[PDB]
């Protein structure tokens, strides 16, 4: 895996990030909510 | 009357309970076991509980992958081993924290103190620094398994 | 002629407006 | 109160003591001592006391045979 | 509707308090993001506080050494990185624990776990803790940032 | 009242004397403040602070006069050994926890109940893992601190 | 011969029945 | 330490575990229950 | 840095301890003292 | 001759005697 394109150390970090830390972070904001038995 | 050595009787005297008294489910061993175990021998505050948890879990984990994960048949077979062991008692440490905070929102019990917001984030606690420390450990203990052999045979002598 | 690192990541930067305005025609639509 | 070790002497149990402790272990046999020991009980604990030790009997010489097989030269 | 369009207005409704509510100060957003941070997320005990703090103040303080220190430019380059971050933490954590020992010396208060001696201390502890572990962690990570390299393109499968 | 020496805390008919070594400003404020006495710490953090030192000093002994100090694994024995008997210390810990405070908790000090005595257990077991590692990644590392405090890499 | 290395850990399964046992024993005799 | 007959691989873990291990646990469980109730 | 005067091991530890070990002590005991809330 | 391992170490010594006068002196006028 490497590319010739341009700034091609952006999928690095940005694949892991949106595959990985993305959901992690999105799926436990809503589950936390969901969650949230405050009144109302 | 003479007829009790049935071993299967009702749990917890309340035949009306959905459970059953057997070998497995309730026998003196079992009870013992289960119940001397990090997650409910008494006399222990949750953050110890968690440590000792995630020392055994996080120590084991290092295994799979070791063995079986796509660096095995690399230069870096126990680095790769320990980074998904590392990366996965993360997820686990998240994922306890998350069930804490949802949890435990409303009033705090009085019963066990693992059962409470705090309790709960001190056993999160715990178990990230055990798990962590586990799979380092274990990493430690393969990488370093020639020095292991040798004392464990005197060849140092 | 291929584009540079200085435009790609120069359009990150600009998407960071949508970005914003998502976030906030997002939370407005929640009331 | 009570210490429940050791739980057939009560005189031992209440010793606030290390040498509750020590006792415990030194009276532990001498089943005619135990509180409120009967004789037929007394007869039954040393029938399976006997049973516990020809079983250690069998397995200790079970031990020399199997020890002989394994890392002898027999 | 009505006619306050207007997006600053007084800080808790008293508008002789010398503050203001504003975007910035007091949005939802603000209030929910700072409101769920370590340092004030509801529930959580002070030791695990103190860890998270710690993990990401220890991971992120190997960079600056690491990229920029004394040893940038020897074969000791992430040691380096990695020594620096651990003497700051170090640091760190007896000052946290000097300001625990000044602040605290009286009654202690009530609301506020985190505001005592018992909870300052605590926070301190996960602190030092999580700093030491993310900052070795972060060196473990870019000491071997060729396996790291590797796993992100799949060189070894 | 030449005499250095006096009854303990005023009270001449209680098995002790105030001493210079006993009842000192100086024993007071030094034994008072280790981690142990200090007040108003945490059941962890006491814990964190002495197995920090203890791990950290434990790590000589076998690091120079073990078995493996003639090999080329001492340090990685002497971090062994230390690492054992840390762990043999935090179960002895542990035990001593969980047959002293079996009933009723009393009200004076955090660290005399089961909770906070587990908690000064695991703060202890996890500041010696933690100062034992750091020894002898300084001992193994001992040439890097040495270019480091000679200043070989400007 | 020698003994087969399957063989000496086959022993110790069945040494699982008399330590069940003896735990048994043990449990009912201290009754 | 090693052994020309079958299994040497089971004294090399199964001697510390006699020797650490199962006394470690055996004292342990026996401190526990001597100190119990008070 | 080295030293071929006598027992030139001392100054590689006693520079990092008079300056670092003894200003950090005696600042964090004097800290502590100048902020002890006793009686006056 | 140059100066001695043993005589730089047995400088150190004998300045601890001082070293504990000062810290006696110096107490004694904090009264
Ligand atoms: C909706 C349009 C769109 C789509 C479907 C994709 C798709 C993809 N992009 Mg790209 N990207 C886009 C727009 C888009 N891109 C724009 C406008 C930019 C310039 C700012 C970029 C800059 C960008 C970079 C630098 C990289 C990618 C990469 C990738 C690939 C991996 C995913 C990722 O890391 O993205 C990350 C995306 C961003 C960091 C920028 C956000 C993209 C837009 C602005 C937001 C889209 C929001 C969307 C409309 C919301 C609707 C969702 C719907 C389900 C409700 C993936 C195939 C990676 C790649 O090339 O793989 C090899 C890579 O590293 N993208
Ligand atoms: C697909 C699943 C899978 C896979 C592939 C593995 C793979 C592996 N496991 Mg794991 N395991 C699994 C599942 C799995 N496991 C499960 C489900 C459990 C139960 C939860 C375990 C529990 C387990 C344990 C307890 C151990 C392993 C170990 C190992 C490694 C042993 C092979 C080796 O390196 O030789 C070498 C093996 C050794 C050198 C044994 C270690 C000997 C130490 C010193 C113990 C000595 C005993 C004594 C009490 C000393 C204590 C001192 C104390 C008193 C201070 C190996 C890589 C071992 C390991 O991690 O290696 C360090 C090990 O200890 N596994
Ligand atoms: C052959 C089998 C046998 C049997 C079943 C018994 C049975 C008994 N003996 Mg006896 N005895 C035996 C052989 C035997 N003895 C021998 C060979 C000797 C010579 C050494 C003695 C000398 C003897 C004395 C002097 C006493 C007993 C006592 C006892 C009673 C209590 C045992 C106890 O709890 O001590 C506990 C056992 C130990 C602490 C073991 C420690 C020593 C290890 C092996 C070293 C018990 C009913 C005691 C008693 O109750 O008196 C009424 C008592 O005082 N025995
Ligand atoms: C011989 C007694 C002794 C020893 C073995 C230690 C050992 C230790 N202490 Mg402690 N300390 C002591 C007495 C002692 N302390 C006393 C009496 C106090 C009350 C004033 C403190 C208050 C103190 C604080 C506030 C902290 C420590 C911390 C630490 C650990 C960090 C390493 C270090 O500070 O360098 C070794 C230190 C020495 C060789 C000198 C010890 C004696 C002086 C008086 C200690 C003064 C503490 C000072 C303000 C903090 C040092 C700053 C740091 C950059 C080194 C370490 C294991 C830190 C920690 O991580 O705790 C969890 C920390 O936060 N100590
Ligand atoms: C069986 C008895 C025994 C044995 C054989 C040893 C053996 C050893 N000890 Mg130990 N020790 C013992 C008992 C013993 N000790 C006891 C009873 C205590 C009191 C509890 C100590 C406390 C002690 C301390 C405090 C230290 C040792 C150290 C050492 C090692 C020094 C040798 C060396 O590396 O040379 C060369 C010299 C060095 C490597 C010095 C290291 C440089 C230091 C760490 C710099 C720190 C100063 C600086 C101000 C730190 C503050 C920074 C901050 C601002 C962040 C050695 C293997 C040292 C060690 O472990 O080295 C890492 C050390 O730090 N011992
Ligand atoms: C009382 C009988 C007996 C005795 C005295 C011994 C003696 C010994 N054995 Mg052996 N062993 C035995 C039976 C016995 N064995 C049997 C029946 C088996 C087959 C199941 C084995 C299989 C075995 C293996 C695989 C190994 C040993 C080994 C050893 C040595 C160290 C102990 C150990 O680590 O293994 C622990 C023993 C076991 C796990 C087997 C259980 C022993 C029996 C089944 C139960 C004994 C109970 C008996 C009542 C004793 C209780 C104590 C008493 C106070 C009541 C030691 C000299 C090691 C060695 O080779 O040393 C170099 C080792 O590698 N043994
Ligand atoms: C006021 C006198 C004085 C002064 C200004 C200095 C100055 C210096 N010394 Mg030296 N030293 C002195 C006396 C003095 N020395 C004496 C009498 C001895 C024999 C015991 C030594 C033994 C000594 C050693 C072994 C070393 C130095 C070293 C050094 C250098 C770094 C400091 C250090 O790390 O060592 C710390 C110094 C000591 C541990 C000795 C204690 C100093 C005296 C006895 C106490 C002075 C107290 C002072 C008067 C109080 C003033 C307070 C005032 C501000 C209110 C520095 C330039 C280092 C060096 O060689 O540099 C490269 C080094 O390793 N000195
Ligand atoms: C196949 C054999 C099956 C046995 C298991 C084998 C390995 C598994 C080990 C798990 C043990 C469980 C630990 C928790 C068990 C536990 O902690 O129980 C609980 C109890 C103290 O805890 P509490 O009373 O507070 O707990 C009560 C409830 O919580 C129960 O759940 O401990 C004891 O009862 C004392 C232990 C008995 C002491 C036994 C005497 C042994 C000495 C004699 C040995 C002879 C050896 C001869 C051969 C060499
Ligand atoms: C983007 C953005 C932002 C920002 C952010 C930031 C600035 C951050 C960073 C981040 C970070 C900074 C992160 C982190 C991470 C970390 C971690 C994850 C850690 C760790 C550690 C560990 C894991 C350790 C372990 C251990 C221990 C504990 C002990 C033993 C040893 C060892 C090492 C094993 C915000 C939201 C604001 C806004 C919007 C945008
Ligand atoms: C028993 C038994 C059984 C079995 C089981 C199994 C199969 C397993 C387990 C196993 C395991 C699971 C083990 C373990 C191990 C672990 C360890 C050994 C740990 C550790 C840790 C450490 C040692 C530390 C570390 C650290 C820290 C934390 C701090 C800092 C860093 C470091 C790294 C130092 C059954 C139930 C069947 C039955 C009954 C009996
Ligand atoms: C001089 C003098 C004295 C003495 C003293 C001594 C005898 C000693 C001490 C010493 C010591 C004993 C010290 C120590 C140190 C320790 C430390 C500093 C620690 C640590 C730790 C760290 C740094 C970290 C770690 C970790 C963790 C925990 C997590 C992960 C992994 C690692 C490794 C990162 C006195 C005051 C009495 C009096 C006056 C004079
Ligand atoms: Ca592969
Ligand atoms: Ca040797
Ligand atoms: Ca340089």
């Amino acid at each position: 895996m490497d590319g010739s394109y341009a700034a091609s150390y952006l999928p690095w970090i940005l694949i892991p990030m949106v595959g990985w830390l993305f959901p992690a972070v999105t799926m436990g904001l809503l589950f936390i909510h969901i969650e949230s038995e405050g009144e109302g | 009357m003479a007829e009790s050595n049935q071993v299967v009787q009702a749990y917890n005297g309340d035949p009306f309970v959905g459970h059953l008294s057997t070998p497995i489910s309730d026998s003196a061993f079992t009870r013992t076991f289960i119940g001397n175990l990090p997650a409910y021998r008494k006399g222990l505050s949750p953050i110890l509980r968690g440590l000792e948890v995630g020392m055994a879990h996080g120590y084991f984990l290092i295994g799979p992958w070791t063995l079986l994960g796509p660096l095995r048949d690399s230069e870096y077979q126990y680095i790769g081993g320990l980074i998904g062991a590392l990366a996965l008692i993360l997820v686990a440490t998240a994922a306890l924290s998350s069930y804490g905070l949802v949890t435990f929102q409303g009033e705090q019990g009085s019963g066990d103190t693992l059962q409470t917001a705090d309790g709960w984030s001190q056993f999160a606690a715990g178990f990230f620094v055990g798990g962590m420390g586990g799979a380092f450990v274990a990493y430690f203990l393969l990488e370093n398994l020639s020095v292991v052999d040798g004392i464990f045979r005197g060849l140092f002598n | 002629m291929a584009l540079s690192d200085t435009q790609i990541l120069a359009a990150l930067v600009v998407a960071l407006l949508p970005a914003f305005l998502a976030f906030r025609l997002s939370t407005e639509l929640y009331k | 109160m009570a210490t429940k070790f050791p739980k057939f002497s009560q005189d031992l149990a209440q010793d606030p003591t290390t040498r509750r402790i020590w006792y415990g272990i030194a009276t532990a046999h001498d089943f005619e001592t135990h509180d409120g020991m009967t004789e037929e009980n007394l007869y039954q604990k040393i029938f399976a006391s006997h049973f516990g030790h020809i079983a250690i009997i069998f397995l200790w010489t079970s031990g020399t045979l199997f020890h002989v097989a394994w890392q002898g030269n027999f």
